C-alpha cells in the first residue's frame, strides 16, 4: 500500500569496512609514529642550527604523534564501538581535537613565517618571526580553549539500531547545538587557515616568479603539493558535513540513500584527513637537505 | 553519526494488526519523540507521537484482558 | 520455541533514566503484555505493565516538550 | 543493584549450529531417500511373494520419503527463518506430522502383525492378519485427522529478538492451547505405539526363548535392537518436550540458562529423531534375506 511511503530508515554497515578501516589505521599509527619521532630524534639530538622553522616541526610533530597515540582507540571503537567508558571518551576526543587544532594553525604559522622570510625579507617586519615561542605557546593554548566543548559535552550514548558511541549530550535540543559547534573546526580549522596559507603562498610565488634563484622551480613545486596536500586532506570531509549540515536542516531534501551516502562518506573522508599525521613529516621537513643531513649524521 | 529513525509519519493504522510498539524519547539521537510500529506482516511503521491514535492504541494494547 | 521475554518484573525505576519503551502486545509469543525499559545506562528491565508507574511514565515521555 | 533480577533473557542461537544442522539434514536427506526408494523399487518390481510385510514396508518408506522430501525446507528455515510464506507453512508442516504419525503407527501395526504371526500361529486368529489394506487406510486416515490442528492453526510469526517462525496462532491464550495439543503426539506418537510394542515384543520373546529353533538368538537380537533405536530416537525428544511443559507450567522453576539449555536439546533431539527415515529400511527391511537376494536379482 501507501504506507511503505512511510517507514524507518534502517541504518547500515558492513564488516568488510570494519576490516579494512582497522587495517588502514594501524599502517597509519605506525607509519606516523615513526616519522613524527625520527624529525623530534633529529631536531633534538643536536641543538646546533635550532631555527625558528624546527621549533615549529617540533611541536607539529609533538601534535602528530598524540593524534597517533590517540588513533588506536577510535579504530576499536569503530569496530565495535565505545565499550571503554564515558572518562575514557572524554579524554581522547579532547586530545585529538586539541592535537588536531594544533596542527591546522601550526601549518598556518609556518605559512606565515614563510611569507614574512620571502617577501618581507629585507624589510624590518621580519624582525618579528623571532616570537616562536610566544606564538606556538598561544597556539596550543587555544586549542585547548576550543576543545573544552568535547570534554564538557561528551558521554556514551546507547542506542538500539546501532552500536554505543561516544557522542555529545548538550541536553534535549542536542542535535542543533551540535550543528552549532560544528561551526569552530569549519571556520578555525579549514577556512582561516585556508585563505592565510593561499594569501601567503601566493604572494611568495609572487616574488619567486621574479627573481632569477636556480632554486626557484622547487621551491614553486613544493608550494604547490603543500597546498594540493591540504587540500586533498580537508575538503572533502567539511564538504561533506556541510552537506549533512544542510541535509538536517532540509535545504536537501532528505532520504535513507543520502544517509547512508553521507556516513560513508564521512567515514572515508575521515580516513582520508587523518593522512595528515603521516605526510607532514615528508611534506615539511624531510624534504629539506638540512634534515636528511642531520638523519645521516645521527644514523652513525 | 546518529540519526533520526524516522523521516515521514503516518497516522492511520488498524489497531488489531500492531504487535509491537517501541518509543524513542528526546535525545541525542532525534530531538523530537518517535513511535515505531511494528505489524504481525513484518513491516515497520512510523507513528504520529502526536495524534491522538497513539494514546487510544497503548490504553488498549496494555488492555488485552 | 517462541517465550515471553519477562520472567520477573519491577516496578520501580526514575523516569529520567529511561531511553526506550518497547511493548510487547498478546501474541503466540506470551500470554501477557510486556513492556521492556531500555535505560541510558545500556542496561534493561522489565516493567510491570499493570501499574500505574508505566502510564505516567508513557505519558511523561510523550509530552517532552 | 538489585534491578539485575528482573532483566530479559536475551535468546541465544550460534551459526556453527546452523551449519553443522546444515550438513547433517542434507545427508540424513540423501540416505532416506536413497534407502527408501531401492525399498520401494525391490517391492515393487517383482509382484511375487506380495506378502502383509511387504505392503506394511511400502506404506512405510512412502511415509519416510515425504518426510524426508520435506526436510530440506525445514532445514532452510532454521537456517535464516520461513521467509517462504504462510502457505507453504502449512501445507509442510501438514506433510511432516502426517507422515511422522503414520510411521509410528505403522511401526506398531508390524510389531502386532508379527505377534499374531509367532505366538497365535497355531490358533485362529491369526486369519485377522490379512487385512492390511483396511489397516493402512485406517492408519492413513486417523494420521489425516490428528494433523489438521497444523494446518488450521498455523502461520508466520514475525519477533523482534528472534527471526520468522513456522508457529500457531490459536488466539489469545495460545501458549496453553499449544501445550494441550502436544499430548496428541506424546500419547498417540510415543506412549501408546511404545506400549503396544513392548508388550508385542516381549511376549514374542517369550515364545522364542522356550522354542528349538536355530535361528531364534538372531530373532531376539533383531527385536531388541528394534526396541533400543525406537527408544533412542524418540525418548529424549518427548522427554525434553515434557521438561519445557512443565517449566512453562512452573512445576520446575524457570530461568533463562534453563531456557537455553531446553532450546538446545530440543534442537539436539528433534535431528537425533530425524534418523528414523535413514534406519527403518536396514533395521526392519534390509536385514531380512528376502530382500537382499531380491535387491541382487534386480541389479541385474
Amino acid at each position: 500500500p501507501f504506507l511503505l511511503d512511510a517507514a524507518p530508515c534502517e541504518p547500515e554497515s558492513l564488516e568488510i569496512n570494519k576490516y579494512f578501516v582497522v587495517i588502514i589505521y594501524a599502517l597509519v599509527f605506525l607509519l606516523s609514529l615513526l616519522g613524527n619521532s625520527l624529525v623530534m630524534l633529529v631536531i633534538l639530538y643536536s641543538r646546533v642550527g635550532r631555527s625558528v622553522t624546527d621549533v615549529y616541526l617540533l611541536n607539529l610533530a609533538l601534535a602528530d604523534l598524540l593524534f597517533a597515540l590517540t588513533l588506536p582507540i577510535w579504530a576499536a571503537s569503530k569496530v565495535n564501538g565505545w565499550i571503554f567508558g564515558t572518562f575514557l571518551c572524554k579524554v581522547v576526543s579532547l586530545l585529538k581535537e586539541v592535537n588536531f587544532y594544533s596542527g591546522i594553525l601550526l601549518l598556518a604559522c609556518i605559512s606565515v613565517d614563510r611569507y614574512l622570510a620571502i617577501v618581507h625579507a629585507t624589510r624590518t617586519l621580519t624582525q618579528k618571526r623571532y616570537l616562536v615561542k610566544f606564538i606556538c605557546l598561544s597556539i596550543w593554548g587555544l586549542s585547548l580553549l576550543l576543545a573544552l566543548p568535547v570534554l564538557l559535552f561528551r558521554r556514551t550514548v546507547y542506542s538500539s539500531n546501532v552500536s554505543p558511541a561516544c557522542y555529545e549530550d548538550m541536553g534535549n535540543n542536542t542535535a542543533n547545538w551540535r550543528m552549532l559547534l560544528r561551526i569552530l573546526p569549519q571556520s578555525f580549522g579549514f577556512i582561516v587557515p585556508l585563505l592565510i596559507m593561499l594569501f601567503c603562498y601566493g604572494f611568495t610565488l609572487r616574488t619567486l616568479f621574479k627573481a632569477h634563484m636556480g632554486q626557484k622551480h622547487r621551491a614553486m613545486r613544493v608550494i604547490f603539493a603543500v597546498v594540493l596536500i591540504f587540500l586533498l586532506c580537508w575538503l572533502p570531509y567539511n564538504l561533506v558535513l556541510l552537506a549533512d549540515t544542510l541535509m538536517r536542516t532540509q535545504v536537501i531534501q532528505e532520504t535513507c540513500e543520502r544517509r547512508n551516502h553521507i556516513d560513508r562518506a564521512l567515514d572515508a573522508t575521515e580516513i582520508l584527513g587523518i593522512l595528515h599525521s603521516c605526510l607532514n613529516p615528508l611534506i615539511y621537513a624531510f624534504i629539506g637537505q638540512k634534515f636528511r643531513h642531520g638523519l645521516l649524521k645521527i644514523l652513525a | 553519526e546518529l540519526r533520526c529513525v524516522c523521516l515521514q509519519t503516518t497516522q492511520g493504522v488498524h489497531p488489531k494488526m500492531i504487535s509491537n510498539l517501541q518509543v524513542f524519547a528526546i535525545g541525542p539521537q532525534c530531538s523530537k519523540v518517535e513511535v515505531v510500529a511494528s505489524l504481525k506482516n513484518g513491516k515497520e511503521i512510523c507513528l504520529d507521537p502526536e495524534a491522538p491514535f497513539l494514546k487510544k492504541v497503548i490504553q488498549k494494547i496494555l488492555d488485552g484482558g
